[PDB]
């Protein structure tokens, strides 16, 4: 029941990496951001090569949201898969951390995080309408990208300090506040997405 | 106009009342029939023949297709081992027609095994683009028909749109039979069903020459 | 043996047995039957299509012909107003092949004006040589026709029996009647074609187009 | 009933004058002649233009006696019956030696020319072809089949005058007479029949 696409075709596409590395991009410039983080840039990204699975759990009729989503702005098909991803996505995150232990604009510090070792599990339906492709994701959101190890580099002179790492902790789990938010803002039940 | 009259001469010389007459039993017709049809399905060779014949006709239009199916292979076909039953022939005016042409209306039932086996994936994009799309075996079979027919005189024939069509499918996709998938083969097979054999689409075929001539005489 | 296990197949799929069932009314085909012949009836210029094709067909084969005829024109030609009529349809295992194949047997019966018209001349030879071959106005009709007809599909095989009924009006005029000896030669010649071609145990195959559904076959209106 | 050849077809046919005039010369050169009649001859033999006129008034298939001469050496056969009637201009001459006897024996022998004319002819007569054997038959009895007749003499004009020369000149003459009725009722007359070919 498998989805096996020797998806090579990512692993060298310049385009979809500055196309999830521009999406994220964009996403960092519009947030409203703590005053601890100063800028948030992409450095770097890449999807990797190593494909999520995916289970054809079931197959039905399409659901009476996807029409209103067709006459707001016949013979169609709609699939429940189980989507699992514990492969390579990485990401690299510059960022400058306004650090104010002794006092505040104490000093300003260039910052860069690693997301990896991404795991994401949940349930998908994916609609066709001859030929209208629909996405959306059953699991109760946020907490479905459950796994996720985000190491931070900053530089060498301020490696001992505990009071630098609090908040590069603070700056950590912020990220993913908003990495959870993003992800169930934009995909969770009942909201989807068209064109993918 | 009064080419009614033409059909009074007819009826009038031909043991025969519009109103009065009763159905026929038609059996000699399903003997000589079940004959033919027997004879088609001993060739060995008709089996591949239309293996390529639908094979073909999938090659020639993959638009009026879903989309989200890929290539289309046929693997099994079977059939079958029984013959079909006319029964209930009747002759009345052709409708709209304001009383021209006549035309029979015979019953007609069927029970079988009317098999054939496909092999096909479903790609979607334009992630990656291409999926990884997954196979189905779809054999898929017809057991029962029921129908309400309309024959008259080149040849004219045609269905009542209240017609029983009674399916049989199964699938398997890695290693489970889904009902949507007999659903939208059912869609598709009664698609080209209507679309050439049933009221108000008839089909007209050519009338051959019945008279004796000496090119058709042989003897054993 | 599998050969008559696939007719026993057939009879046993089919509600009939061969000892046992009725014959059947037949009606409906007398019915369609009769609009297709009501169809090639009303063909104006098909008396002309006839005509043309009777004659062709005499003047080659005229050697078969006896020899005291002259030129066989034909000037008069009528079709008729009724309509042939078939009732008793049974079903039977082929003869002489040992349980080989099925067939059917209808009665068939025919009552209307069935007429051509002749016109010839006598010759005679060798005085002077040739005659003056006197003139012949031959009018030949048919009225009934009584015949044990079987079909079966293997092509369409069809014979009649020896045993038929063909009943003769025949009329002449020569010069300036009723002469019988015409009437008796014209049914030898008739006979002959009809044995000849369409009468066990000669029969006749006519080719089986095929009837499956196809898009070049299919109108509307 | 209407038959009508202009049969001109025959006058052409110098070579039916001379088979006609083979075969009549050829049974008058052989016969038991009488005493009278030195030689028979025919030297200007002529069919004539006019022809007879046929009416059918009957038509069978089959007489059960043509297809006896047959068997000794099928139903598409034909036998037509048929009535005819000749009054047309048929002549012959036949040159004749005349031993004339009247004073004594020997006394003299004539050149003598007679001429057959005006023959009439009525009588029935059957015809059967047999695909295609063709046979045909008279029907009129006691040789009555010659019913007309006229047959004149011309001898030199120096014997035109003496009755007893034309004593013998009449024995000829009706010796010729029932010579002819002779042949046409022992060829044709009923039963008798012929085919030509």
């Amino acid at each position: 029941m498998s989805f096996d696409i020797n998806w090579s075709t990512l692993e060298s596409d310049n385009r979809l990496n500055d196309l999830i590395r521009k999406h994220l991009n964009s996403y960092l410039q519009n947030t409203q951001l703590p005053s601890y983080v100063s800028n948030l840039r992409v450095l770097d990204f890449d999807l990797g090569k190593v494909g999520p699975a995916i289970t054809l759990k079931e197959i039905t009729d399409p659901l009476d949201e996807f029409y209103d989503s067709i006459r707001e702005e016949p013979n169609d098909i709609q699939f429940l898969l189980e989507v699992e991803y514990k492969g390579d996505l990485l990401v690299t995150i510059g960022a400058d951390l306004v650090l104010n232990y002794p006092v505040e604009k104490f000093m300003t510090l260039p910052v860069k995080l690693s997301i990896s070792d991404i795991g994401l599990h949940s349930l998908c339906i994916v609609a066709c309408l001859s030929k209208q492709l629909f996405l959306s994701f059953l699991c109760d959101g946020g907490s479905i990208v459950r796994s996720m190890k985000i190491e931070t580099e900053i530089g060498e002179q301020y490696q001992g300090q505990g009071s630098v790492l609090r908040s590069v902790g603070e700056l950590e789990q912020f990220l993913f506040t908003i990495f959870k938010d993003f992800l169930r803002k934009e995909l969770a039940w009942p909201s989807w997405i068209n064109l993918d | 106009n009064e080419r009614s009259r033409q059909i009074d001469d007819i009826l009038e010389k031909t043991y025969y009342n519009v109103d009065t007459h009763p159905a026929e039993s038609l059996d000699w017709f399903n003997v000589l029939i079940g004959q033919t049809i027997q004879q088609l399905r001993e060739e060995a060779w008709k089996k591949d023949n239309i293996v390529y014949s639908l094979n073909a006709f999938i090659e020639r239009k993959a638009q009026e297709l879903p989309s989200y199916l890929d290539s289309i292979k046929i693997t099994e076909l079977d059939i079958g081992h029984d013959f079909p039953i006319f029964s209930n022939c009747r002759i009345q005016y052709s409708p709209n027609s304001n009383g021209r042409k006549l035309e029979a209306k015979i019953d007609i039932d069927l029970n079988d095994r009317l098999a054939v086996g496909i092999e096909t994936r479903l790609l979607l994009n334009y992630p990656k683009p291409l999926t990884a799309s997954l196979p189905i075996n779809v054999t898929v079979s017809i057991i029962r028909f029921q129908a309400c027919l309309t024959v008259s005189l080149f040849l004219m024939f045609s269905f009542a749109p209240e017609y029983r069509m009674e399916f049989e499918t199964q699938s398997l996709i890695g290693a489970e039979n889904i009902p949507k998938i007999g659903s939208l083969v059912e869609y598709q097979i009664k698609k080209w069903f209507v679309e050439r054999c049933v009221e108000p689409r008839f089909q007209f075929i050519k009338l051959p020459s019945v008279w004796p001539r000496s090119k058709n005489t042989r003897e054993g």
